[PDB]
């Protein structure tokens, strides 16, 4: 039955992406701030798609690679073609969210993949940060605080809900977000989407950098 | 051919001749040249008449109709590059004697200072683009008669009705010197039609206002 | 080849000669050169007959695909644009020797004053297309004779007779001064074809009306 | 090459001559070049030899293959507008030295008055197509002596007999002012062929009939 | 159903490694050290990819050599479109791991194979060599010490694992390899990625020379 | 048109002139033709302006693009192979009359010595690219005179000022020997665009440091006309 | 079940190999001896592939003589590339396991064939020939000796471990093929050798007149 | 631009100028013609400088790939054949300007005795490879001053010394009657590049090395 | 270049000589032309050095691959119809400059009398052939000279000896007659290359008796 194959599909991708690690993102005072669990040193969940637009994933690694791969096309076709201001994350997220329901009702395997795309204000402008969650059926949902992937989020989502401030410095919601999500440096990969950066605000804080703020 | 387009504080103003010539003979006498694409940006088309008319068509079907599929129109810059896009694509044609050269004139929501969001930007042959910044700038046969009338007169435009006086001497000028380029035709009551556009829109000039700049001007240069 | 077309108050009317040449030789004598597209438009095309017979014939297959397929007839603008873009695909085939320059009238019933819904539209080889607003246009190797000629008999259309007396004037003149348009055959009796277009639709001119204007303008002209 | 076509009361008769050549060398001649498309049209193609054979077998086989397939045959405008559409395929092989200029005689079964059913049909090298209403056309290059011949002996015409007589003294004047046009070869024996076209069908002229027709011109002009 | 078939091949993969030898790949003072149990003379289990990448894998033949092949060619063009030095075993080793997971999931069988592509530093430069492993699914793993493919495994890995010391000469490691791998010179395959060579590291170490380091 | 580029201890400096023309007319007075394609390597193209801009946009979204999809910036030489494979791929076009030279300038991070990290490409019609290791290069219509100026200037340059003074007065002569080549224009107040890489990367050269070397150099040339002559004869 | 299509593919392959004819191929002094029982006097079951490479197969007929024509297109059009001297048995054994390999997995019924392709020195050369087998699933060994293809290989295969004489002589080697076969005469026997002694091309036939006095 | 190679008892060496002009520009100085594309085999190309470089780069590419994908590096007459064969395939595009014109020394390890083991291979335009027997070669446009120099200078090779003064004075007589060819610049200390092959394989002759060597001709042709 | 081929009872005879001429420049001296296709055929081709090596080189790997496929040599007809369609194939090659020749000598082992299975076949550019019933042909830009000093001196063939003599001769005279064509080199000991092909298969002669041969010609005609 039909609805028999949506529910097995349904549950072996929330079973795929519950096993993996969890990735957790949240808008502070200078834009969007990326902490993920990844103990490896090569394989990156978190990336950047354009100037201000990132990209934050949990899952399947060969799933989501090719997908932020195909985002990053996308992104710079787009602004060739028309300008680089006429890239936003929104059009991201519907890409993504289309090609994750053709993914989800085409193909033999869903992609057990969860996608997180933020976009900060441009340089010298004003507007609160903005995030989108792409789930691995299609929808997408608009979350105004903080987003969570991957494995169990039920408790990081409450540590966070109980301890989210909006506006907090970069320390702070630093240890916000490695607080909740133990609910050190060789295990997390940290980078953040600087608001304050002229043109590209994607910035990697890792290594002695990554120890100070800790 | 000629169309003007120049920058006065609070806006822009676009104004073209109404001529269209098969070698010596003359054609038309109503030729519309300057066209509204939408609610911020006027395009004049020198060149081939039917080209011209085909490319402001066009241009203004894309950029319709990459607003209404994105929910939001292009920034200005965009548009340029679509324009010049279509200038490089019409090159081949263009060395067959299909040439055509826009002129894009445009408000600037988006600019820092209201003042100054005016903004126009000329095109050449190979589909490159430059963003004027002396205020005024002219294309078709008779362009050259017209900036050189400009450069003398752009020091009296302190408003809208001055730049619009201004480019109506200018069209006047560049139809004295240009065969080409129609003048104002008393006889048949027919006048150059202008764009007006501001922080409120782009708005078509009421033809009333055009005559009686037109005739002052004759008058002026009478005496 | 010479096909005119001018507006009376009420409608609108289409003529032409019946002269085909080869050369400085007369290859036909009764060559219908006017076609009724459909219930109130009528195309006359000039340039190489079987390009004049092809566009014809494929302009109204096209206009009456489009009326049973949607079950509502095309504007007048979406007809004028077909025929435009017909024009310009002939383009190639122009330069290989094969011209063909169309010159539609037409009746607009969706037009606002039932005495001014006549339209005349003119074409150039490039596709270019212009809504004549001096009343009278003509096309062919005599097109400029008898354009001249309606340039001062206009003043006399009040109607329908008297816009079809000038429009068979105009192709006389154009006859007289042009070799390869024929004149009023008396001798075989074969005279111009016109049509009426009018709110009751297009219908053909009997030929017994313009043989008695023949008639009267070469009388008068004798005299 | 001179092939001529008129119209009498009840029909349409179509002639030609025989005479094909490289030049000014003479290569055939005997050449038939009236062929019976069908019961009630005949064609006549001009211009270079093989062109024109290929054209008359082609359009014969296209018009057998429609009545064939649709039970029907078709009307004379869809002969005329499939001929015209040969031609004007035929434009760039007809630039480059292969033109051919069909001219075609047919009966009308479906006209309403039947003493003017024939039908003559020309057409030029744009695929243009004109149905002659002076009564008369030929084609060819001793086209233009044979219609001036035919301007001035038409009005002689009031029957088959006469009409076939006047087409033969027309080939006889094309080939009097054309040297690629051959005229009745007395020595051999060879003689215009020509095709017959009325209510019963299109017939083949017998030879000896223009053979009498030919010697009494002769006779007359002698 | 389709966790079902997914344990039928991750059983089918697993049975066709564990019946194929056992190829060690560990990194020493002068760069990486292959030993693989190949008693052939002709069919190699060792290869190289480029200037500074090695390859090894065991299992069905005339799969990873395939794979060799299509991963050489990749390496080809690399250096080739931009240059020699933009060439890495990162790159190579994601392109692998994309591949066999394309094959594992979308194929009839999954290929019986299990990949290591090590690299070095370029000359006249100080870096840890990397190593990584891709098994037949698609995961991919990083190995700081040394990689274990085919056969058994555990006796293997646990005696390199209590046998290890970094920065062991070559005569060294190629004893640690033996004694671990038994857990001669006619059934040995021994190939060096040397990072003391000026350009390509690559070298065979094959007759009389692996006798006297043996 | 006409690009200067030359290195100075600890980096490298280019400039580039203002002026774009049609035949003999002038179109264009405030043209900007050296582009920041990164955060370590400048761009100046000569030729057609369309096919120029076309070029460095392409360039600098290749090289973005790549760096976004491998996570590591590409090496110069990589670099230097990509825009030669668009120089000659662009050469039907140049053949027809859309020709574009490019001038690359760049600094590069994993050069040995630091002070001599400063890189100058050069590059022909047919796509072949040669560093330049004598310290400077110069590309467009003007190119002549300004590589001959810079001949007889390059001793004095010791640091990042002097050489961008030399840059300067480089365009200056091409300028002052091309018609094609627009100089300083006190008038308008319109001056050469340069950019200056180092260690710390890329940035633009403020306009009044420009202005003042240029009103400097001007200065300076009055002076000497003053003072010389014709061989005794003014 | 995939386990279960796997073998009943290889029962059904081993099946139709064991029902053809024996083939055997030893290295001699001179060389390789091809020695196969074939009755037909038209099809043969020996080919040359090059130079100094030859070819040897037993199964059905029509999917080794299509293996033997493609390995003959690959050998010539690997000459003519780069050169002669750069095509070696080695690569004709590798891209034959391949595509037995391709076959035996994805075709319908993998091919009922057994291949054997030899490689001996160049002219004024010294080197061991070398003797590889390709099984039907694409499995490739080196033989140094001797090869044994198609019918029961045990006895066969016996006979030849325990008769086989290093550096033997070409009617010895014979005599020794002959008789290890039948563990047949000029009329249901085809003989071929890769001499190695050739300047250019090895493969020669030995029928006729000639075999049966070598017999 | 002029490449030398010469055969000496026991090896091969090669040899190449370093001046690139356009025109009559001098546009490099430092060019390196002289590639080192195996361990056993050189290649030098003339022509244009670009398509040099495009070559060398793509030859050894493709022997590198080669040896990696069969384990084993192509015979040397393998070599010659994808040289030639590239050769063949770039006369379309050196018909129109970019000739590339190679010049190929190798040691051949599987050669009978080892003191002949050198070849010197020189290409056409249409691609056809011959064998050298004379023992030396030269190609560009100073080719034939420095083959006619060898001629008179080949008897005093005896080892790899002699055999490289030997190719640097042939260098230094093809830029004595060549302004194409860069001679030796002791101002700027440029010397031209030198690759000797033998058993131990290809490297490159250190700068001080060919200097001296170019300094005592120097000397000796000064007094 | 010029390349003799001879019939003699029992067999049949090719020789070639050894110049290649970049217009009056020589670059070679040592070609060879002459090439052993199979056990009993032989073709020697004329024209550019690449084509000729190339179009050897593919004939042979296709003869050699048909009777590897087959397992049966072609028939002698066979092979001259492959090479008429190589020759005929490379048309368009060669009215672009690279123009090749061949000559095709054979043995037929199917022939009913052994004594006259000699065979000899000439192509045109059009790749027509043409077996030869005179018992000698030759081709080149020699070809003439040596065709008629070959019908001065068959008389004399009756052996292979002598066959190979007079073919020897023919091949002085045409490098006597033509500067294309190299003579004997006496000074570097360079001789015209040959091949008998009889009931035995095709051999290559020995450069001894070549030598022998040439001394004894160039003795008799010095005095």
């Amino acid at each position: 039955s039909p609805e028999q194959a949506m529910r097995e599909r349904s549950e072996l991708a929330r079973k795929g992406i519950a096993r993996a690690k969890s990735v957790v993102a949240l808008a502070y005072a200078g834009g969007v701030l990326f902490v993920a669990e990844n103990p490896s040193r090569s394989l990156q969940k978190i990336s950047e798609l354009y100037d201000r637009v990132g990209f934050a994933a949990a899952g399947k690694f060969n799933e989501f690679d090719n997908l932020r791969r195909g985002g990053i096309q996308f992104a710079d076709t787009r602004g060739y073609a028309y300008d680089r201001r006429d890239v936003t994350g929104r059009q991201l997220a519907n890409v993504y969210a289309q090609t994750l329901g053709t993914i989800f009702t085409e193909q033999a395997k869903p992609y057990e993949v969860e996608l997180c795309v933020a976009e900060v204000a441009h340089y010298g402008e004003t507007k609160r940060p903005e995030l989108y969650r792409i789930t691995y059926d299609g929808s997408i949902a608009d979350e105004p605080h903080f987003v969570v992937m991957g494995g169990t989020t039920e408790p990081i989502a409450n540590a966070l809900k109980e301890s989210y401030a909006e506006n907090a410095s970069l320390t702070d919601a630093l240890r916000i977000a490695v607080a909740a999500l133990r609910a050190g440096v060789a295990s997390l990969e940290v980078a953040v989407l600087d608001a304050n950066r002229p043109r590209r605000a994607f910035r990697r804080i890792t290594g002695s950098a990554l120890q100070a703020l800790l | 051919t000629t169309i003007v387009a120049l920058k006065y504080p609070g806006g822009v103003v676009m104004a073209g001749d109404r001529r269209s010539t098969q070698g010596n003979m003359i054609s038309g006498r109503d030729v519309r040249k300057v066209y509204i694409t939408d609610d911020y940006t006027a395009t004049g088309i020198a060149g081939t008449a039917a080209v011209a008319v085909e490319f402001a068509r066009l241009y203004a079907v894309e950029l319709e109709h990459y607003e209404k599929l994105e929910g939001v129109p292009l920034t200005f810059a965009g548009k340029i590059n679509r324009l010049a896009i279509m200038v490089r694509g019409n090159l081949a044609a263009a060395m067959q004697g299909l040439l055509a050269l826009p002129l894009l004139a445009g408000y600037d929501i988006h600019a820092s200072d209201p003042q100054s969001a005016g903004r126009i930007v000329s095109f050449d042959a190979a589909g490159g683009w430059n963003i004027e910044e002396e205020g005024y700038q002219a294309v078709g046969s008779g362009s050259l008669f017209a900036k050189s009338s400009m450069k003398k007169l752009y020091s009296q435009v302190t408003d809208g009705d001055s730049g619009l006086r201004v480019a109506v001497e200018a069209l006047y000028d560049a139809a004295d010197d240009d065969s080409a380029t129609g003048g104002p035709d008393l006889v048949r009551g027919i006048f150059p039609t202008a764009v007006i556009i501001d922080a409120d829109g782009a708005v078509d000039v009421p033809e009333s206002r055009i005559a009686e700049l037109a005739r002052a001007i004759i008058e002026s240069r009478s005496g």
